[PDB]
């Protein structure tokens, strides 16, 4: 039978993958530092990639891609977008963004374009973000550049500033904002599998163009709408709307599909992001092999243009779908290398 | 792709290929080290021989 | 050229020791006359480890035979190879030890020990580079136990920088032929804890079960038990007697097998495809110390395969048992299982596999003896025969405390995590 | 012409030395009896091959080599081997009790007893040198002699020859061929003691050599002889510039200046290609661009790591056989298109290239096929620090419980040398991180 170890115990996804592997009857769990494992469900930070693939007589597999950080963090993503020829500084699907450090830095880059559209009195509302902040904090929106990096020199972590989606597609009834989360699995062969089931994580209060103050009309994060929200849960339970019903809404309300209207842009952004880093993270001929589950975050404007806003390398799933996805991980990423004894839920994106 | 410092001879060739420009203890201390180790050994052998004499 | 001196004391030690010289003499192609008549010449490349070379290329075992009564040493002089030994290396008394450790260590044995170290000292000075000593003996009697450990302590005083190995027959859990064996065994264990580098623990109940259940001998004898031991003594010493490099001398073996100086008591095993042997070698029913390894964890392990076999398979099979049974190996000693392969097989077999485990499950043997010892010592039963030879009671207390400490240490490391 | 002296310490060091010297003799045309028919400077010469070979009036060519082990089993097979008459018995030195896989025993106990005789016999070879470059030291990390006595000798060579350069060829320990549980301890203790005395050290992880021999030579369970025959190849291609006419790495000092901009980070990664099995009926030659591209695949490295996740500070390319600069710059340009090759800011993104027209020499009967173009890559990449992370962790697991430490204290070493040596490699691992990571 096969062995595996668990080194990030607060992962909802791989907590359930662990439980399903044991129910196999063909997998046994050692503990943290027993090195004689077949599969490592590793930690999030400073995972020891250098110690994998050096155990004689054991094909070893890990659920993270060494190097996938340059895509799963904001500062890194913008540097990746603007410096990779494959993805262009003129990239169409990624919002105008600039890396800027508090106290290599595009701050004079940033206001060059700021005044350029003030001259044209075009929309000039930007947003600043970071990897450290959470809980809808360390986040701010406003129209005047002056005190938005008056606001990040007020901190000491690297933050990015990003043109704000001022005309987003807004669900009705409600006039409310939303995000789209798609889960993608990259297996050891670097097959790019897209989970057929996505989720729209929604805001439950009408989008107010007039003031950016209260960040529950603006920030679709699951927790701020669970936490500073009257009507969290009115239209859909948990501010979670799934693709079947979103498809019906776009059809009924705008005479278009989901697949046509949005999904083709998502699949294109995923291919482009992950094929750009394949030469740098592929483990095709490595002494160990990797797989990883990513969570892509998109936003849609009113013209049904899809924008990528970030990628999450240690993502959580939606409660209704933990069962289906987590077992897909087992069949495609784990049992692919470690066969067991005796339709599909993913969209393969070819390359 | 510059090819500088080319040198040739009957046995072969050498050259450089730029792609992009940029942006101890004393001898005395040693034996003092090996004598302090030899001391510690014999202190250990002595305590054993004393213990066995007991 | 890295010579060993072999000593055998007491009846058990001399019987086991005698058959040990039978087995390895045949392996090295030596006949009872001391003359070589073998096929290969790897039989002779390291013959100097155990044999002194003498006139007319007669090879004489570097062996010393000790007892307090002459009986058992007349038997060996009568045996198949009784004539191979140097007649001056028979060192014998007439009183006996009376199953009494005090007599063997302090009184009857004291009178004879200086003559034994006279022979040991002459052997040792005919050695180009003495490696160490190995002794075969019983712990339950009086000579091998009491005088055996006196010889050890006296040898350590003259050769404090040489290796000391023992093959030690220990009391069995259920079987005994003497009442006071718990006292003799405990007093000797205390000596071994402090003055040996490696001890192979053997008990007769395990050796018997193998003989009866496995090799299907209907009425096993000490002679059958003794051929088992001598076969596994040949195995554990193969890497010392034939050209190799893993565990090729006594000190290198000790460095790889003893992480902590007091935990140097080993579980020997023997067997009998290649997946066959490696499964046998690790089964409880194939080890000779009456401790089940699944009740502890291996600190280190040494596996020795003999014969001609696909070393690729052997390498693959040992890896599988480790990765299959990781729970039984300490995680804080990386790569603690080492494998050696020698081409010359034992006689009768074609592929051997002898096992040397340093398992914390050896704890069970010392707790068996400790429980017996205490049940007698709490009432001072039979003790007057020991204090009657001059011993103090505190010598028994100290021996009891040390063997109980040893058990706590084994449990400490059985529990440790990374 | 300046001379180099090779020192072979311990079993691994000696057996690898004897494979290197047999290979040198075939490459230069020296026979087992030391006679060089092609040499017309009798009893003398300042030819570049004289950097490694002395010359007798009788016409024999003697390696500038000293072999030392503290037990005689290994060195005596040199005294009886087919190249026995190559050496003077004074170049071979034996103890009789070895270090028992115990660093402290080879360094303190036994090393003290023999170090002065080794220096004398080294001095006798240095005496007949008109201008000594330095020393190339071959040893293992795991052995007691390889680790313990080697570090003591480097300390002494740094004073008896304070200005000369010292290069290391070190065998990193791999469990599939390793002899002792304590090799992590011996590796760390000797690396700490030797680090400030080594100018440039090429470490070979026996694991990588082992699996190359399995995968590319179809040897199902490789021996030391198979490992050493491939190792000698890589060694020879690295030393070829000292023994043949050229203008790159013609001096031990050049190795450091070309490859080691940071004194502590003196561990270049070697990658070799092509390794082709000689019994395979035959193969169609590989391009210059193909073997050059093989040099960036981890399966061809002497140490298995991922250079993509670090930074280079130097890179040399050593070709042997049918190669010309045109095909090289074509391979490099096209290979920088498809590979992740990131240098440090502080250094130019470039390759020093050397070509020797003599195609690689192979030993008769060996498992490696005669090719007509081979390449060895020397890259100083921070990714090799993965090898220190592996060892440091094995060291940590055992040392947390003081497993086996009593064997070292018993030899007169103090427990504090353990912590001292471990803190040094903790620093080293972090130095490697500041350089190659953001
Ligand atoms: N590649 C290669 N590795 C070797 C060779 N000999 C030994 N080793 C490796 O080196 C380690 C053992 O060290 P040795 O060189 O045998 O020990 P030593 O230097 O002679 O020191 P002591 O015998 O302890 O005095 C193990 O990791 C072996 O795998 C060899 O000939 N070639
Ligand atoms: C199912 N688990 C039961 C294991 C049985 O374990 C054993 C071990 C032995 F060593 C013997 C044995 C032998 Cl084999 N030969 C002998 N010659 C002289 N005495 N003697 C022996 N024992 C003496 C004490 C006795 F006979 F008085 F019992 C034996 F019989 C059973
Ligand atoms: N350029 C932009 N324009 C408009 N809205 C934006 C935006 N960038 C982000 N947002 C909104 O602000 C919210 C928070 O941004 P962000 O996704 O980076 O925080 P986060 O890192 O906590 C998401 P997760 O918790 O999934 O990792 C997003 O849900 C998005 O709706
Ligand atoms: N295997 C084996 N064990 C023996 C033999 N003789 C005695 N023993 C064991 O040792 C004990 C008796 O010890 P013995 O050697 O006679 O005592 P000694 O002569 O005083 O050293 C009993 O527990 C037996 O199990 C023998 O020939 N073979
Ligand atoms: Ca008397
Ligand atoms: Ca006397
Ligand atoms: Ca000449
Ligand atoms: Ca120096
Ligand atoms: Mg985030
Ligand atoms: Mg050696």
């Amino acid at each position: 039978m096969y062995t595996f170890v668990v080194r990030d115990e607060n992962s909802s996804v791989y907590a359930e993958v662990s439980r399903l592997l044991l129910a196999t009857g063909q997998w046994k769990r050692l503990r943290k530092d027993n090195p004689r494992f077949n599969l490592m469900l590793g930690e999030r930070n400073r995972l020891p990639f250098g110690r994998l693939g050096h155990e004689p007589g054991l094909v070893q597999l890990v659920n993270y891609y060494r190097g996938a950080d340059k895509l799963c963090r904001k500062a890194s993503l913008v540097k990746l977008i603007k410096t990779s020829p494959e993805l262009s500084e003129s990239c169409t699907w990624f919002p105008e963004s600039y890396v800027i450090y508090p106290t290599t830095d595009e701050r004079e880059v940033f206001l060059a374009a700021y005044n350029r559209r003030r001259e044209g009195r075009e929309g000039n509302v930007w947003i600043a973000k970071s990897s450290a902040g959470a809980k809808g904090e360390g986040i701010l929106i406003s129209s005047e550049a002056s005190e938005l990096l008056d606001f990040i020199d007020e901190q000491g972590q690297v933050h990015v500033i990003q043109k704000y989606l001022e005309k987003p597609l807004l669900l009705e009834p409600g006039h409310r904002k939303f995000d789209i989360r798609s889960w993608v699995l990259v297996d050891h062969l670097y097959n790019i599998y897209l989970y057929r089931e996505g989720v729209l994580r929604t805001s439950s209060e009408p989008y107010n163009s007039a003031n950016f103050q209260d960040k529950t009309c603006h920030l679709t994060n699951h927790c701020i709408q669970k936490e500073y929200s009257k009507n969290y849960g009115r239209y859909e339970e948990g501010n979670e709307m799934f693709f079947e019903e979103f498809n019906q809404y776009l059809m009924d309300a705008l005479n278009t599909t989901l697949e046509n209207s949005i999904l083709l842009q998502i699949k294109h952004i995923i291919r482009s992001c992950l094929m750009c880093i394949e030469p740098a993270i592929s483990t095709k001929h490595l002494h160990y092999q990797s797989f990883q589950l990513f969570g892509f975050d998109f936003m849609v404007d009113e013209e049904l243009k899809v924008w990528l806003i970030e990628v999450n390398g240690a993502p959580a799933c939606a409660q209704k779908l933990y069962a289906e996805l987590c077992q897909g991980i087992v069949d495609v990423a784990i049992s692919s290398v470690f066969p067991l004894a005796d339709t599909s839920i993913f969209i393969k994106l070819h390359h | 792709m510059e090819v500088i410092e080319l040198n040739k001879c009957t046995s072969g060739q050498s050259f450089e290929v730029i792609l992009k420009p940029p942006s101890d203890p004393s001898l005395e201390e040693i034996q003092k080290k090996l004598e302090a180790a030899e001391e510690r050994r014999k202190y250990q052998e002595a305590e054993l021989l004393k213990h066995l004499a007991e | 050229m890295r010579e060993i001196v072999h000593i055998q004391a007491g009846q058990c030690g001399n019987q086991i020791g005698a058959k040990f010289w039978e087995v390895i003499s045949d392996e090295h192609g030596i006949d009872p006359t001391g003359s070589y008549h073998g096929d290969s010449d790897l039989q002779l490349e390291r013959i100097n480890v155990y044999y002194n070379e003498a006139t007319g290329n007669k090879y004489v075992p570097r062996a010393i035979l000790v007892d307090l009564e002459p009986g058992t040493m007349d038997s060996v002089r009568s045996g198949p190879f009784g004539q191979i030994f140097r007649p001056d290396n028979f060192v014998f008394g007439q009183s006996g030890a009376g199953n009494n450790w005090a007599k063997g260590h302090y009184t009857e044995g004291a009178e004879l020990v200086d003559s034994v170290l006279d022979v040991v000292r002459k052997e040792s000075e005919s050695c180009d580079c003495l490696q160490g000593f190995q002794l075969t003996h019983s712990l339950g009697g009086g000579t091998g136990s009491g005088m055996g450990t006196l010889l050890i302590s006296k040898i350590r005083e003259e050769y404090p920088d040489r290796i000391m190995n023992t093959f030690s027959v220990m009391p069995s859990p259920k079987v005994s032929d003497t009442v006071v064996e718990p006292y003799n065994a405990t007093l000797s264990v205390h000596q071994l804890v402090e003055n040996t580098d490696e001890t192979y623990c053997i008990d007769n109940e395990a050796l018997y079960d193998i003989c009866f259940r496995t090799l299907k001998l209907t009425t096993p004898t000490y002679g059958d038990l003794n051929h088992l031991v001598s076969a596994t003594m040949s195995g554990v010493t193969t890497c010392l007697r034939f050209p190799g490099q893993l565990n090729a001398d006594l000190r290198k073996l000790a460095v790889n097998m003893v992480p902590f100086p007091r935990l140097h008591f080993f579980m020997p095993g023997f067997a009998p495809t290649v997946p066959e042997l490696t499964q046998q070698m690790f089964d409880s029913k194939n080890m000779m110390a009456a401790c089940d390894p699944r009740h502890g964890r291996y600190l280190t392990v040494a596996a020795i395969f003999r014969g001609r076999m696909s070393m690729k398979e052997v390498d693959e099979q040992m890896l599988n048992v480790q990765n299959k049974n990781s729970s039984y190996f300490v995680e804080w000693i990386p790569n603690n299982v080492k494998t050696a392969v020698c081409d010359i097989p034992p006689r009768g077999l074609k592929m051997s596999a002898t096992f040397i485990g340093n398992s914390t499950a050896i704890q069970e043997l010392f707790k068996r003896i400790s429980e017996q010892f205490t049940a007698m010592f709490r009432r001072k039963a039979f003790l007057h025969w020991y204090t009657g030879e001059g011993m103090d009671e505190m010598e028994f207390t100290e021996a009891e405390s040390n063997m109980n400490d040893l058990v706590s240490e084994y449990q400490q490391y059985q529990d440790a995590t990374a | 012409m300046r001379e180099c002296i090779s020192i072979h310490v311990g079993q691994a060091g000696v057996q690898i030395g004897n494979a290197c010297w047999e290979l040198y003799c075939l490459e230069h045309g020296i026979q087992p009896d030391g006679q060089m028919p092609s040499d017309k400077t009798i009893g003398g010469g300042d030819d570049s091959f004289n950097t490694f070979f002395s010359e007798t009036g009788a016409g024999k060519h003697v390696p500038r080599a000293v072999f030392v082990d503290l037990e005689p089993t290994v060195i005596d097979e040199v005294r009886t081997g087919t190249y026995r008459q190559l050496f003077h018995p004074e170049q071979l030195i034996t103890g009789k009790e070895d270090a028992a896989n115990n660093y402290a025993r080879g360094h303190y106990t036994i090393g003290k007893e023999i170090i002065d005789l080794v220096l004398d016999r080294i001095r006798k070879l240095a005496d007949q040198c008109t201008g000594l470059q330095g020393f190339l030291v071959f040893h293992s990390f795991g052995g007691g002699t390889g680790s313990g006595f080697t570090s003591l000798l480097m300390e002494r060579l740094s004073v008896d020859y304070g200005k000369k350069s010292k290069l290391e060829f070190s065998i990193y320990p791999a469990p599939q061929v390793s002899t002792a549980v304590v090799e992590p301890y011996n590796s760390i203790l000797t690396t700490h003691t030797t680090l400030e005395h080594s100018d440039c050290a090429f470490m070979v992880d026996n694991e990588a050599i082992y699996d190359i021999c399995r995968r590319n030579l179809d040897i199902e369970r490789p021996t030391y002889t198979n490992l050493n025959r491939l190792i000698s190849q890589i060694v020879s291609s690295i030393t070829a510039s000292l023994r043949f006419d050229g203008a790159l790495n013609v001096d031990l000092t050049e190795f450091q200046t070309n490859l080691v901009p940071y004194p502590r980070i003196h561990f270049p990664l070697a990658t070799y290609a092509p390794v082709i099995s000689a019994e395979k009926a035959y193969h169609e030659q590989l391009s210059v661009a193909e073997i050059t591209n093989a040099c960036f695949e981890p399966a061809n490295q002497m140490v298995k790591c991922d250079p993509r996740h670090g930074k280079y500070m130097a890179c040399c390319l050593l070709y042997r056989g049918d190669v010309v600069p045109k095909d090289v710059n074509a391979a490099i340009a096209t290979i920088k298109t498809k590979r992740s090759i990131q240098f440090v800011d502080w250094c130019p993104t470039g390759f020093k290239v050397g070509i020797n027209y003599q195609p690689p020499t192979v030993v008769p009967g060996g498992d490696l096929a005669k090719v007509q173009r081979a390449v060895c890559m020397l890259s100083n990449t921070t990714a090799i620090a993965e090898a220190w992370a592996r060892l440091d962790h094995k060291f940590d697991l055992m040392y947390a419980k003081r497993a086996f430490v009593h064997w070292y204290v018993g030899e007169g070493m103090e427990e504090g040398e353990f912590s001292e040596a471990r803190e040094d490699m903790a620093a080293l691992e972090k130095d490697y991180e500041e350089v190659g990571v953001d």
